[PDB]
């Protein structure tokens, strides 16, 4: 249905040690499909999905351009942060941009993101109204006035709700073996003793594509949030995804619990219990 | 100074002994980037391990994936070794079959 | 496809 294009930059300063590192990745949904990194031996924009690999040497081109010519400009904005905020120069700074679009089923824009960060801290964002500016202190309200000035929304804008969705929607038909296809969770619960009256039930989920997904205990009919062990969710290194989530219990108590599962692959949301 | 890495080790399938497998070490979570991972087998760093590009979350914490085949066995013993700015010594997470 | 916006800064 829904689907959303990002890209990531990280620019990092590293002073004695060469000029800051920039590095961009695109992402469409929770797969990668572009990546730029100044420190390559000739840096260029790499796919690395199948589908993207179609676009032609112009594309790859215009995009290495864009990524060469932002490496320039995240490095003047890395010295800029610096007098904004009374820095030294002597150490390692970071900035951090993701912009990109969310499209809705028949393709329109659903809503448009472009914000920065500084050294890890949320620095300026695009608003939702793709009009205006919402900036985290004194000197990102200096950012703000510029671009305010030079009417750089006006022009983010019309590229969030064109070439933004655009090529999306592009991306999603000549990959659509992969990005249009959900992949369900595989699930059991397994069951280890702790100590005589302890046992450590384990929800899994397994080989699941998109990322997104709740993985939820119940004892009595009633989540058990406080009680609860859930660990973040990880890449499988083959597209798909794993979580889990774990409850200790009193042995003999196991069949009043139960495990619930919700994602976007399954039909309706699924119910497990320990299985002896 | 400032965020701490999050770190889980597994395997990409279920483990079964003498069967090819990967054997992931995934970091998350942290600031700011530059993050040291070793796969280690026997306690020893194993050579050519590979690793994901430079991503990060809403949140601007980044995340990356070291990963390498493995044959898992009944008494080799794997692990990750992270550093980071925030640790001050190496912290190893022990691979757990179960998870 | 990536803003091609190319004078932006800080």
């Amino acid at each position: 249905g829904s689907h959303s294009m990002r890209y990531f930059y990280t620019a990092m300063s590293r002073p004695g040690r060469g000029e800051p590192r920039f590095i961009t990745v695109g992402y469409v949904d929770d797969t990668l499909f572009v990546r730029f990194d100044s420190d390559a031996t000739s840096p260029r924009k790499e796919p690395r999905a199948p589908w993207i690999e179609q676009e032609g040497p112009e594309y790859w081109d215009r995009e290495t351009q864009i990524s060469k010519t932002n490496t320039q400009t995240y490095r003047e904005n890395l010295r800029t942060a610096l007098r904004y905020y009374n820095q030294s120069e002597a150490g390692s700074h970071i900035i951090q941009r993701m912009y990109g679009c969310d499209v809705g089923p028949d393709g329109r824009l659903l809503r448009g993101y472009d914000q920065d960060a500084y050294d890890g801290k949320d620095y300026i964002a695009l608003n939702e109204d793709l009009s205006s500016w919402t900036a985290a202190d004194t000197a990102a309200q200096i950012t703000q006035r510029k671009w305010e000035a030079a009417r750089v929304a006006e022009q983010d804008r019309a590229y969030l709700e064109g070439l933004c969705v655009e090529s999306l929607r592009r991306y999603l038909e000549n990959g659509k073996e992969t990005l249009q296809r959900a992949d369900p969770p595989k699930t059991h619960v397994t069951h280890h003793p702790i100590s005589d009256h302890e046992v450590t039930l384990r929800c899994w989920a397994l080989g699941f594509y998109p990322a997104e997904i709740t993985l939820t205990w119940q004892r009595d009919g009633e989540d058990q949030t406080q009680d609860t062990e859930l660990v973040e969710t990880r890449p499988a290194g083959d597209r798909t995804f794993q979580k889990w989530a774990a409850v200790v219990v009193p042995s003999g108590e196991e069949q009043r619990y139960t495990c619930h599962v919700q994602h976007e692959g399954l039909p309706k949301p699924l119910t497990l219990r320990w299985e002896p | 100074i400032q965020r701490t890495p999050k770190i889980q080790v597994y395997s990409r399938h279920p483990a079964e002994n003498g069967k090819s497998n990967f054997l992931n070490c995934y970091v998350s979570g942290f600031h700011p980037s530059d993050i040291e991972v070793d796969l280690l087998k026997n306690g020893e760093r194993i050579e050519k391990v590979e690793h994901s590009d430079l991503s990060f979350s809403k949140d601007w914490s980044f995340y990356l994936l070291y990963y390498t085949e493995f044959t898992p066995t009944e008494k080799d013993e794997y692990a990750c070794r992270v550093n980071h700015v925030t640790l001050s010594q190496p912290k190893i997470v022990k691979w757990d079959r179960d998870m | 496809e990536e803003n091609l916006l190319d004078f932006v800064r800080f």
